[PDB]
RNA sequence: GGUCAAGAUAGUAAGGGUCCACGGUGGAUGCCCUGGCGCUGGAGCCGAUGAAGGACGCGAUUACCUGCGAAAAGCCCCGACGAGCUGGAGAUACGCUUUGACUCGGGGAUGUCCGAAUGGGGAAACCCACCUCGUAAGAGGUAUCCGCAAGGAUGGGAACUCAGGGAACUGAAACAUCUCAGUACCUGAAGGAGAAGAAAGAGAAUUCGAUUCCGUUAGUAGCGGCGAGCGAACCCGGAU
RNA sequence: AAAGGUGAAAAGAACCCCGGGAGGGGAGUGAAAGAGAACCUGAAACCGUGGACUUACAAGCAGUCAUGGCACCUUAUGCGUGUUAUGGCGUGCCUAUUGAAGCAUGAGCCGGCGACUUAGACCUGACGUGCGAGCUUAAGUUGAAAAACGGAGGCGGAGC
RNA sequence: GUAGGGGAGCGUUCAGUCCGCGGAGAAGCCAUACCGGAAGGAGUGGUGGAGCCGACUGAAGUGCGGAUGCCGGCAUGAGUAACGAUAAAAGAAGUGAGAAUCUUCUUCGCCGUAAGGACAAGGGUUCCUGGGGAAGGGUCGUCCGCCCAGGGAAAGUCGG
């Protein structure tokens, strides 16, 4: 019953975009978008961040060793920024060019 | 303390001198049978009688009195020269379950049991 | 033929019954020399001593 | 709509067996001998509350007999002689005089052999 | 106090019992959904251009499943989306993609072998041929029935339809006519419906006007070991 | 045929201790490992450890009543709670039967599944409601996050 | 007071409406000396981790101890019978975490128109090598016809 379709396996987002965190732990920190998967749901942004254990393997290296690496998080506790307000933000699809597509807020554009 | 939660947060519970071997492929009143010996006794004696018993049980139930006394010693720094079985016990694994042919037509279950021994090593002072 | 039983028995039979099952334990000697501990009139299995030197190391 | 049993058929048993604490065996451990043997605890209960007014009296009644006889007197003499002088008192009481007060019993008996004189 | 004497009573539990505490077993109960159920509405045929259903394959690694078919988790063009992708599979590596990938929609190309199988044989998925072209590689053809030909047929499809054939238990408080019942089942042919249909009619008003279906007439008229029980039609009102 | 459930997220427990392993104890993560992959709750039968009071002169459907002993004090210092000693009293349940403790039937135990219902626009009563010398629609039509129309028919109205 | 008739109610799911609770923790589970005339119902505490109580009204797959009932789990018999031909074993040595059971040596014993060898039918990788040890082996296994991996099978003349 996967995550994506309840969001119509949409992203809301781009990678490489900025993101606020909405929602959690991490409320509002900020980052570029490193990995996004549409289908899932999960995005990672280089602020929330676990450290993780690579056990037995003898690659990498026979003993263990730890690590510091961020977790990918569910779409809905991610927002585009707006470069003005600075803060959580919706979007507007208006049109540029030249057929571009593009993304505004309440004073557009991202 | 408040909250349940605030207690599931701030306490985490110990386990003092207590080892335990889940699913010994063994029966329960068999390795009773030896561990009855074990309880109450003071650890080296254990560590003894367990070599001098001559049941099959008494090898299991000798590794988990080495487990709990090294619960006691690293884990929890106690002193051995102290020690004893506090508690020691065995109770029902899930069972083994197997066919087996009997004369004419019939068919039989055979239940090989299993086992969990449990040892809980604690230290004696009489003050 | 085929004998069987009339009637389950009880826990607290079965249990009278079982009165007698309890294991003894050894009596258990120290060896006089490299000391853990043997059965009288066996060989103390840890050194292999017997008075002088019997069994192997 | 289905409508499972969920919940109840639990709680009635829990019922009784918790009525059942202390019954031998299984008695106190299995529903339905619990069941069963509260049944048979019902016929008990209802007996014994009328049989243990039965009870009671005879005690009494004992007692009594006893003091009185130890004053020369039988108790049924004893009772006339009460009823006689119109001393009215129960046989509780009577037991209790003839138990714990020597001298007043002693005086009920001087009492009723002179009604019945 | 000591000895003797007479008398009375206590504790210890090998194991058991009742209760309490703490666990194990086990999978009830509560909560939940990724799976079902019915009703309503939609939609309704596939196949010699090889179907339904398969076998064997295709992967960097591939046992199962999915998708595919030696052009083998896919090839071509068109349309949509616009940044991810490299199937369930979550696993390492290789890599693809803003010259528009992946996914969605729409057409085509390829489509091994078996299966109506149809070159001949055969114990389905395997064995053996003949003919025309071709340099070989390879390609195509080689069944039967209607027809001059063109072209049509064979096979499959849960229910629904019509047709050929057609039970018994059971009910009659036994049973034989009767009933179950033209039901079950078998065979046939066909469609998305089919059947039926354009009065040598129903009927009694010199009335009505192709058929099917619903209500109703009506448990009426009748049928019947006149027993059990079976049971219309016309009129009238609707659907078309 | 049976089959289901870590966690919000794999952050799926590096590393240390006993063990060949299995399993476990730490640590670390987590809000919680009183969620660790034999992973939601986790009842009962059933198996054990520990503690209270108890039992080795005793005849018993195991209860019930009365009293004494010990113990305990969160709807609890009394109407007590647990447990016991002794006395009185007492023939399991169900079914089937003239008659069941019956040496008559069923039953190992606990948990779940498990048996008087639906239909018709049928028949006949009780209760209630709306109209009332009258009462009512059915198919259907339209509307439909509702209902309204629809008199064809049916029931009373006279019996013999 | 049995069949039976009648009367008033308790509890369960789902449904409408009202009230309203719930991470400062719901349902479910657990203990309990309180409440009600009974079905039953609350108070507090422990558990649990996301839903749910009360009231009125409606509709039911609505209440279990029985049916040699059904599915499932666990008891009893019980550490009992048995361990599958009475052809038979002994020592050394090796290995190994662990050996009466595995490997080697020396003997012993049992088949020898068989208990030896080769085809067919059938089976299907069981063969060989290297490893493994949960379960399968009626004990034990370090071993195996078991588990993992990789190799192995060659026809003008045998059979089709
Ligand atoms: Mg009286
Ligand atoms: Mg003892
Ligand atoms: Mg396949
Ligand atoms: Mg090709
Ligand atoms: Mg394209
Ligand atoms: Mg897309
Ligand atoms: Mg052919
Ligand atoms: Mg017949
Ligand atoms: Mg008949
Ligand atoms: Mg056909
Ligand atoms: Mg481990
Ligand atoms: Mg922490
Ligand atoms: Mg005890
Ligand atoms: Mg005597
Ligand atoms: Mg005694
Ligand atoms: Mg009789
Ligand atoms: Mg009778
Ligand atoms: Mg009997
Ligand atoms: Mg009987
Ligand atoms: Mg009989
Ligand atoms: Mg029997
Ligand atoms: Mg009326
Ligand atoms: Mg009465
Ligand atoms: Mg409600
Ligand atoms: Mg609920
Ligand atoms: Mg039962
Ligand atoms: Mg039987
Ligand atoms: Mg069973
Ligand atoms: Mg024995
Ligand atoms: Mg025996
Ligand atoms: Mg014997
Ligand atoms: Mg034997
Ligand atoms: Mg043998
Ligand atoms: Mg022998
Ligand atoms: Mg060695
Ligand atoms: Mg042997
Ligand atoms: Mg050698
Ligand atoms: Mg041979
Ligand atoms: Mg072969
Ligand atoms: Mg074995
Ligand atoms: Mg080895
Ligand atoms: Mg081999
Ligand atoms: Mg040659």
């Amino acid at each position: 019953p996967s995550a994506g379709s309840h969001h119509n396996d949409k992203l809301h987002f781009k990678k490489g975009d900025t993101v606020i965190v909405l929602s959690g732990k991490h409320k509002g920190q900020t980052g570029k978008v490193l990995l996004a998967l549409p289908r899932d749901q999960k995005v990672v942004v280089e602020g929330v961040n676990v450290i993780t254990k690579n056990v037995k393997p003898s690659m990498t290296n026979p003993q263990g060793g730890q690590e510091q690496r961020e977790l990918a998080l569910h779409a809905s506790k991610v927002a585009l920024v707006d470069p003005e307000t600075g803060k959580a933000t919706r979007v507007r699809k208006q049109i540029v060019d030249g057929k571009k597509v593009r993304v505004a807020v309440a004073s557009g554009k991202t | 303390f408040r909250n349940k939660k605030q207690r599931k947060q701030q306490v985490k519970l110990r386990k003092p001198g207590f080892a335990v071997a889940k699913y010994v492929r063994m029966s329960p009143r068999k390795v009773r049978l030896v561990v009855d010996v074990i309880r109450g006794k003071s650890v080296q004696d254990a560590e003894d009688l367990l070599r001098f018993i001559p049941r099959s049980a008494s090898e299991p139930v000798a590794k988990v009195l080495n487990s709990a006394k090294a619960n006691a010693l690293h884990n929890d720094e106690m002193l051995e020269d102290r020690l004893f079985v506090k508690e020691a016990y065995v109770d029902a694994g899930p069972t083994l379950k197997r066919l087996i042919p009997r004369a004419r037509g019939s068919a039989n279950i055979i239940k090989k049991r299993t086992s969990h021994i449990t040892i809980i090593v604690a230290e004696k002072g009489n003050k | 033929k085929h004998p069987v039983p009339k009637k389950k028995t009880s826990k607290s039979k079965r249990d009278m019954r079982r009165s007698h099952h309890a294991l003894t334990a050894p009596n258990l000697t120290e060896c006089p020399q490299c000391h853990g501990k043997k059965l009288s009139h066996h060989i103390c299995p840890n050194c292999g001593y017997y008075d002088g030197r019997q069994v192997l190391a | 709509p289905r409508a499972k049993t969920g919940i109840v058929r639990r709680r009635r048993h829990k019922k009784v067996l918790k009525r059942a604490k202390g019954f031998w065996g299984s008695r106190s451990k299995q529903y339905r001998n619990a069941f069963q043997t509260l049944l048979n605890a019902a016929t008990y209960e209802y007996r014994d509350r009328r049989n243990k007014k039965r009870d009671f009296r005879r005690l009494w009644i004992q007692r009594i007999n006893a003091g009185a006889r130890l004053h020369g007197m039988n108790y049924s003499t004893f009772i006339n002689g009460l009823k006689r002088a119109n001393i009215d008192l129960n046989r509780k009481v009577l037991a209790d005089i003839a138990a714990r007060e020597p001298e007043a019993f002693k005086a009920l008996v001087d009492a009723s052999r002179n009604a019945r004189q």
